[PDB]
């Protein structure tokens, strides 16, 4: 039968999460963005669709910063963005509040991981 | 519910013409035992401000942090972090004023007494006081501690009333902040030689000066004493 796309934590028949697979098109609907990585940096950037000239230029800013050493950057519906750097946000404070460094990138990655995967579970 | 253990002494401060400058000595003290000699207490806070804490050490370097994470999430989705919409003096000393007042209904307090020392984006210089029980009040001069009964009386004699600050000078400002210094080195127990001056002016902007000493003591005198009355020799 059918049906397996209706609910967000359920396995197909195939093994695959529909609901996840729906939203990644959601993201592919959206504006691009890129990171270069560096020798001793990386770079991000983004398209910036400019729907009118009623628009103040230089000023709906996309990127965002997580702490002060790290950049985000995201395609997609925006606010699910958004809410996804305020938790690394918190995830990055907590991180440093316990042990007084600023939070390493991989183990910025993995919190963001855990949260994102965690929306693929109920 | 607490009881300060390791502790910092007084913090004096006072505004000038055309800025403030605040100071404070580099200790640590553990009761009697004056313990930890590097021990910064003046803390700048971006371009225009700089906070002086006396009181617990282990709260101070709380509030450390506190203000820290303030610039962090100042900077946030805040394309004018660097300008603009910059930490103003009056915002951070409101917010640690908050936090005084709450943790002292909740009696927990942070046992600290706080000056916070700066210029506004306007050029008005700002000098206000805060502390563990959420009393906040400002004036030309101000000092926590022995440096509110020492200091005061001597930086006033300067600075009496709000129309003296435009004619005073940051020199004769800051030699009125050294003196002080000395002065408490001598009679505060619980004071250290070693301090960290700053001054924050609205064209030089923020100098923060470290590892001054107290300097043209007069000890000399003390030779022509002997014995508490009637002893000759």
């Amino acid at each position: 039968g059918t049906g397996y796309d209706l609910s967000n934590s359920v396995f197909s028949p195939d093994g695959r999460n529909f609901q996840v697979e729906y939203a990644v098109k959601a993201v592919e609907n959206g504006t691009t963005s890129i990171g270069i990585k560096c020798n001793d940096g990386v770079v991000f950037a983004v398209e910036k669709l400019i729907t009118s000239k009623l628009l103040v230029p230089q000023k709906n800013v996309k990127i965002q910063v997580v702490d002060r050493h790290i950049g985000c950057v995201y395609s997609g519906l925006i606010p699910d963005g958004r809410h996804l750097v305020n938790r690394g946000r918190e995830e990055a404070a907590s991180f440093k509040k316990l042990y007084k460094t600023p939070i390493p990138i991989p183990a910025f990655a993995d919190r963001l991981g855990q949260y994102v995967q965690a929306h693929t579970l109920y | 519910t607490q009881q300060p253990i390791v502790t910092g002494t007084s913090v004096i401060s006072m505004k000038y013409d055309n800025g403030v400058i605040i100071a404070a000595d580099n200790l640590g003290s553990y009761g009697s035992l004056l313990r930890f000699n590097g021990v910064e207490r003046l803390i700048p806070v971006g371009d225009n401000t700089v906070v002086g804490i006396s009181g617990d050490i282990s709260d101070m370097q709380h509030i450390e942090r506190l203000l820290k994470d303030l610039v962090t999430e100042n900077a946030y989705d805040n394309p004018l972090a660097d300008a603009e919409e910059a930490l103003e003096p009056s915002y951070i000393f409101e917010y640690l004023a908050t936090v005084m007042y709450q943790r002292r209904s909740k009696m927990n307090p942070l046992w600290n007494a706080i000056i916070v020392a700066g210029v506004q984006s306007n050029g008005d210089q700002f000098l206000r006081y805060v502390n563990l029980l959420g009393v906040t009040y400002s004036s030309p001069t101000l000092a926590t501690g022995f440096g509110a009964h020492m200091a005061n009386p001597l930086l006033r004699k300067v600075v009496d009333r709000e129309s003296d600050i435009p004619k005073t000078t940051v020199q004769v400002a800051e030699e009125a902040i050294v003196n002080a210094m000395r002065v408490l080195y001598y009679r505060d127990a619980r004071s250290s030689r070693n301090f960290s001056l700053a001054i924050i002016d609205k064209n030089t902007g923020l100098t923060f000066k470290k590892n001054l000493q107290v300097e043209n003591m007069k000890w000399d005198f003390a030779k022509d004493i002997k014995g508490y009355g009637t002893q000759k020799i």
